[PDB]
């Protein structure tokens, strides 16, 4: 009985107690109340209390994850408004804040940018449309946003390539960043 | 989620009748199994979290003989073929257990092998003590909609007295829960629109 | 072992009982880890113009 | 019995209680329930409760260390993507964040750099 009361899942503890009751029915084959059936009734009441305490934690964890999903939805709505031609700020410090979102963080924008890029990559459209959508998101992004940070590596690498080539007096065999930036310019 | 909502306006059930008639499975059993596995929830998040109505696993999905290696990393995401495969498996299980035994077929929950064969043997002997807690609870949840010769022996297992009935966890722990304080009501932004 | 039966009847609640190894008395008591090796994935800003 | 209940490791406490039961069997050589066997049954139940509380802490510590290992794995994946020619940011402020990682710190990048340099130095 005590080991059945030390399970992490109350639903397993309840079935263990039912099994123990079935075991006890074979040694006390009558209907009266004995001090051993009191053990099992008390154990079932304790398992109900444990179920209450367990639902606390489950609800709290679900709320914590749902706040993150809500923040991602709010950021998506803000970029959708900005892309359509409305004058709103896409900085994470300027997102509307609720009791269903909490305060926004930089990692929220990082996660949103990664998720959006993956979703655009998973679309069944020609590559030109994908490039157009990615460039729309790049244009709607704020100065220190995640979309501009991802492509800022390209610009930094291209500038370094050109400056190093000027210093050394020869272009290297590979300039991937300059080629990528030139294609994006095209 | 209480009492499985038998007579609730049936949401997205335009598939269970056809699979039941095609394979022979009872409509009530298939609907109840789907509700137990996923509660008709479109997200169905868990350790694996198959959002399909039949919350399978990768091993079972591949062993079902489908083309699971397709689409979004798993082909059993479109409801109709997954439900049809589950119905075919359920019909094969029910038929192979000598008649309309609608509860030994709940080897569907435990499988056949190193962890499922002894439990099925114990069920055949009527010795519910050798069946796992998960299996016993899963069969207890299906007592309302099932036709079995041992449906009465399972309910009178675990009573406080030999003339009593065991209490399923869905009834003993029913009503105990806490509401979520976070809702999907998002804050709205307004554009600075001055048309001069 | 010739003393495999004398060790199991050591520590019983009564002289006719058997001792309980800790792997059986404390069996089933444990907690799951909430952290998994499912890592978040990053996506490259790939525009092929 | 009380000293056996004040051990930090429940597995040691259980074996100490088994030894005490063996000692008691020599002065109560029968099968009936006495107020001294109740002592030992209660002690064993208390040790089971202690085992529950102990597994709490063990799981929490293991989670704390596993988050750090996960963060190192994520940083390694990010450099591997960047070296192969993808346009991603290798700053620790731009690493993807999960419930299995938490928030990244500068010391995470320091540890990753030291570990990577040592691993490269250990290559044949």
């Amino acid at each position: 009985i005590n080991s059945a009361l030390n399970q992490e899942d109350p639903r397993t503890a309840w079935e263990m107690l039912q099994g123990i009751k079935a075991e006890l029915d074979k040694v006390q084959p009558d209907e009266q109340m004995t001090p051993q059936r009191e053990w099992l009734i008390s154990a079932q009441e304790q398992v109900q209390n444990q179920m209450n305490a367990w639902t606390k934690a489950q609800a709290k964890a679900l709320d914590d994850s749902m706040k993150s999903m809500n923040k991602l939805d709010v950021i998506d709505k803000q970029f959708q408004k900005r892309i359509n031609g409305e004058w709103v700020s896409t900085d994470f410090k300027d997102m509307p804040v609720n009791e269903n979102t909490g305060e926004f963080k930089h990692s929220d924008m990082v996660n949103y940018a990664n998720k959006k890029l993956a979703e655009i990559d998973s679309m069944d459209i020609p590559d030109g449309a994908k490039d157009a959508m990615k460039l729309k998101y790049l244009q709607a992004d704020s100065k220190d946003g995640a979309f501009r940070t991802a492509i800022g590596t390209m610009v930094t690498d291209a500038g370094q390539e050109w400056s190093a080539a000027v210093i050394n007096g020869k272009l290297p065999e590979r300039t991937p960043a300059m080629d990528a930036l030139r294609r994006i310019r095209n | 989620m209480d009492k499985y909502d038998k007579n609730v306006p049936s949401d997205y059930d335009g598939l269970f009748q056809k699979a039941a008639d095609a394979n022979g499975v009872s409509y009530d059993l298939l609907r109840k199994v789907a509700w137990t596995e996923s509660r008709f929830v479109p997200t169905a998040k868990s350790k694996t979290g198959p959002l399909g109505m039949m919350q399978f696993t990768k091993a079972t999905a591949k062993a079902l003989g489908l083309r699971v290696t397709d689409g979004p990393d798993d082909d059993r995401l479109n409801p109709e073929l997954a439900i049809n495969a589950a119905a075919k498996q359920l019909a094969g299980l029910v038929g192979k257990f000598d008649g309309d035994e609608l509860k030994a077929a709940l080897a569907y929950n435990q499988g056949e092998g190193r962890l499922g064969n002894p439990q099925l043997e114990a069920y055949s002997k009527g010795d519910f003590a050798s069946i796992s807690e998960e299996g016993r609870n899963y069969m207890r949840n299906l007592l309302d909609v099932a036709k079995s010769p041992m449906a009465g022996q399972l309910e009178t297992f675990g009573g406080i007295t030999p003339k009593g009935k065991g209490i399923p966890a869905e009834v003993g722990l029913a009503g105990i829960g806490h509401k979520q304080k976070v809702t999907q009501e998002l804050p709205e932004s307004t554009s600075f629109d001055v048309k001069g």
